[PDB]
RNA sequence: CGGUCCGGCCGGGAACUCAAAGGAGACUGCCAGUGAUAAACUGGAGGAAGGUGGGGAUGACGUCAAGUCAUCAUGGCCCUUACGACCAGGGCUACACACGUGCUACAAUGGCGCAUACAAAGAGAAGCGACCUCGCGAGAGCAAGCGGACCUCAUAAAGUGCGUCGUAGUCCGGAUUGGAGUCUGCAACUCGACUCCAUGAAGUCGGAAUCGCUAGUAAUCGUGGAUCAGAAUGCCACGGUG
């Protein structure tokens, strides 16, 4: 990306719901091109998030997503071999992208049986602001506030 | 393995054991036929099998039947590295 | 009379005959739920027929050859959209905005010599 | 009967002047003729190493195209048979005809 | 590629056409499953070694016709990949132009 | 519970239960349970004692335990006294079936020794 | 449309898919704006495609006394009852070790069992070899068709539905070794591939370090070809999911 600054590719909404942010979430969950396997995992996890712990299903999905989205992150800046850590505000496209990536990686390293119940626990941990996907958010927020002087 | 419709042996080895069959014990039989199978008809003979440079004598015992003659003559010498 | 369309996606090719009136879609003498097990393939063959509203207004007789699941389902959607623009011709400019009129020309890139795939290079080492 | 005629050649200009010769010899002699149709062209590929010694990834790729044409003949008269057996064809067209 | 290696090759195919494809009867007819499965099959397996160590098409190395190269052979042309390319660029092989698809 | 193979297997399904018997893989275990008339998804809890020595009766038709270990150990010592090529690869510790020893003979040679 | 044994299989049709010849189409051509009355840039319309539409072939003068006298050719030197020629057997496959490039794994987005969808591109006459019968199987017997849009290789796999396993060194992994076989071939000991039964190592995600990829790409899943009697995890190609 020196010269040709590009647009972006448009994607389909989710079939069952009409969601393009769930279509992004299934894409981030998808391994080695298996889209049909990944839609079944999300739909299984979204049901047992809705029916066991309070309804309003994708209303509950963004309640879990609001609680992991960062607002300020840190980025390197190289000057003279001492490269500062400068806090920068996060774009809202990048906000959803980082929140869904932290939730999938949190749900991957659990010890429960299925993938859908690991995902269901992580969304119910995030809806109540606990777990490890939330703690990745405040660890970024702790480091951003630590380097607040370099604004 | 070779299939069940005929074990292999050379003819010059087959005739040479035949004349050691009747005419008795000899000098060890020099052969180059490492690919021949050991028959019942060879127990008691000594076959000197070629291995590339020498002829190694093999005294045939009853458990050697159905093996190859080349199995009792190692073609590569090797003893330790360092 | 039958109004006809031809659509194609990656290696799939679909012919589409539309007939005036009811909601029967039959594909390779099977209907939609029997042919496409995947809900995503069911939706993209439905997709052109909810911008134009057809409750049970057009019988669709479609056959398809070649490709896989998503290739056949995109070849159907492109074949339907061409049949509906033959059907009344006022439909084009909103079907353009939905991107259904565009033939998707994305083909598989050929394998190249010296490369492991179309673009995948073997592992490099400095020494 | 019908007589069936297959043409194969390495060139497509040379093969369909050859079909044009045998579609027009055959109703000049007065027979309905069926076709001509193009059958699918079989292309055979080759891939060589160009260097005499090493450099595995430096290669050339070549191709031979064999074009195919089929003519069926509806009305095999006596005049039709002696017409298209004694025709002036090129050196690139192979003919094999069916009874 | 070493005049003797070609003469070994020329002698091998001429002696292979001498016996085999004519007297492959010794194994294709007698070593069969029926009443010949007695001693006559066994004498056929013995008789197959009286023929010379050649005679068999499994000792044809199938080299190039001009240089005699044992590797890089193409059965369609009979030439090695060096001589296929050198004569195709000269326009000698009919229909062989550079592929680009 | 135990079999004529006097290992004491699991309370898992019987077709995996008889695989703990040394000398019975999965094909043999399917042939035991088909000849004893008992289904494969059946554990050895729910299997009463009349159903267990119908298995011991059927398992006793193969050479299966440390009696087979003796048959295996006689097979190796015989080559190690025959002096053949397979006995030389056995009496030493190098692979027998003609694999590469320049690299990658590591399961036969043990962990590597600098 | 008629008929049907319900298979385009017959009558038939030349529409459609497709086959392969010919032609058309995209040029910043058109419309705004910016620009030095410029060349050109951003945006819009139309359009299957928009600014080199995608991919390939195509590699300037030269650099590294770079590689190849073992493809071939060739100056000089050397051998000429041998540094030439023929044959059998062995070796190139050795094995304390170190490195490069790959394949398969360490599982539950999975393993196994049953049922069931959707490809492309190829090859074939000392060849590809169906149906049927026998064998658990690799295969065998018999033998039709095909120099091929006709016959064969050849029932794609991931996928989908149901059942089971329930986080274990396991119903994960399939290395190693024992026994019994098949096929090719004069001949499978050194030193082939494959099948069956039994065996069930290491391995639970990998130190310092390091590689590839910007879209039908990466990742993953199968298929074919050349070489070739037999003998791919390599190489060259092809489509699916994405
Ligand atoms: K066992
Ligand atoms: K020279
Ligand atoms: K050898
Ligand atoms: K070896
Ligand atoms: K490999
Ligand atoms: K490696
Ligand atoms: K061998
Ligand atoms: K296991
Ligand atoms: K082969
Ligand atoms: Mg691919
Ligand atoms: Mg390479
Ligand atoms: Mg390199
Ligand atoms: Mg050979
Ligand atoms: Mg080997
Ligand atoms: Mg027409
Ligand atoms: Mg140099
Ligand atoms: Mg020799
Ligand atoms: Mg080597
Ligand atoms: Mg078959
Ligand atoms: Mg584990
Ligand atoms: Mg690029
Ligand atoms: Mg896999
Ligand atoms: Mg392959």
């Amino acid at each position: 990306p020196r010269r040709r600054v590009i647009g972006q590719r448009k994607i389909l909404p989710d079939p069952k719901f009409g969601s393009e942010l769930l279509a992004k979430f299934v894409n981030i969950l998808m391994v080695d091109g298996k889209k049909s396997t990944a839609e079944s995992i999300v739909y299984s996890a979204l049901e047992t998030l809705a029916q066991r712990s309070g309804k309003s299903e994708l209303e509950a999905f963004e309640v879990a997503l609001e609680n992991v989205r960062p607002t300020v992150e840190v980025k390197s800046r190289r000057v003279g071999g001492s490269t500062y850590q400068v806090p920068v505000e996060v774009r809202p496209v990048r906000r959803n992208a980082l929140a869904m990536r932290w939730i999938v990686e949190a749900a991957r390293k659990r010890g429960d049986k299925s993938m859908a119940l690991r995902l269901a626990n992580e969304l119910s941990d995030a809806a109540e602001n606990k777990g490890t996907a939330v703690k990745k958010r405040e660890d970024v927020h702790r480091m951003a506030e630590a380097n607040k002087a370099f604004a | 393995r070779s299939l069940k419709k005929g074990p292999f042996i050379d003819l010059h080895l087959l005739k040479k054991v035949e004349k050691a069959v009747e005419s008795g014990d000899k000098k060890p039989l020099r052969t180059w036929s490492r690919r021949s199978t050991i028959f019942p008809n060879m127990i008691g003979l000594t076959i000197a099998v070629h291995n590339g440079r020498q002829h190694v004598p093999v005294f045939v015992t009853d458990e050697m039947v159905g093996h190859k003659l080349g199995e009792f003559a190692p073609t590569r010498t090797y003893r330790g590295h360092a | 009379n039958q109004y006809y369309g031809t659509g194609r996606r990656k290696s799939s090719a679909a012919r589409v005959f539309i007939k005036p009136g009811n909601g029967k879609i039959v594909i390779n003498q099977r209907s939609l739920e029997q042919y496409f097990g995947r809900e995503t393939a069911r939706m993209v063959v439905r997709q052109p027929l909810e911008l134009v509203d057809m409750v049970e207004k057009l019988d669709l007789y479609i056959t398809v050859k070649g490709g896989g699941i998503s290739g056949q389902a995109g070849a159907i959607r492109h074949g339907i959209t061409r049949a509906l623009m033959e059907y009344d011709e006022s439909l084009r400019s909103e079907l353009r905005k939905a991107g259904f009129v565009t033939r998707d020309a994305r083909q598989v890139e050929r394998k190249k010599v010296g490369l492991r795939k179309a673009r995948r290079r073997p592992q490099f080492s400095k020494r | 009967q019908r007589i069936r005629i297959r043409l194969k050649a390495f060139d497509h200009r040379l093969i369909d002047q050859a079909t044009a010769e045998i579609v027009e010899t055959a109703k000049r002699t007065g027979a309905q003729v069926r076709g001509p149709i193009p059958l699918p062209t079989r292309k055979e590929r080759f891939t060589v190493l160009i260097s005499p010694h090493v450099n595995k990834d430096a290669r050339d790729q070549y191709e031979i195209r064999t074009h195919l044409r089929l003519v069926d003949i509806v009305e095999p008269t006596e005049k039709t048979v002696d017409a298209l057996m004694r025709l002036d064809l090129a050196a690139g067209v192979d003919v094999q005809i069916s009874l | 590629a070493k005049q003797s290696m070609k003469a070994r090759e020329v002698k091998r195919v001429a002696l292979a056409d001498k016996y085999f494809a004519k007297r492959a009867e010794l194994k294709a007819i007698i070593s069969d499953v029926n009443a010949a499965s007695d001693e006559d099959r066994w004498n056929a397996v013995l008789k197959l070694q009286t023929l010379p160590r050649d005679s068999s098409p499994s000792r044809q190395r199938n080299r190039c016709r001009q240089t005699g190269r044992p590797h890089g052979f193409l059965r369609k042309f009979g030439l090695s990949r060096i001589k296929v390319r050198e004569a195709a660029m000269r326009g000698e092989i009919p229909g062989l132009k550079k592929a680009s698809w | 519970a135990r079999i004529a193979g006097i290992n004491i297997p699991d309370h898992k399904h019987a077709v995996i239960a008889l695989t703990s018997i040394y000398g019975v893989g999965k094909t043999r275990s399917k042939a035991i349970l088909a000849a004893a008339g008992i289904a494969e998804d059946v554990k050895i809890s729910e299997l009463s004692e009349g159903q267990i020595d119908t298995l011991r009766d059927e398992v006793a038709k193969f050479v299966v335990e440390g009696d087979l270990r003796r048959e295996i150990s006689m097979s190796i010592k015989r080559l190690m006294d025959l002096g053949c090529y397979r006995g030389l690869r056995h009496r030493r510790g190098l692979p027998v079936r003609g694999q590469r020893t320049k690299t990658n003979a590591r399961t036969r040679k043990g962990p590597r020794k600098p």
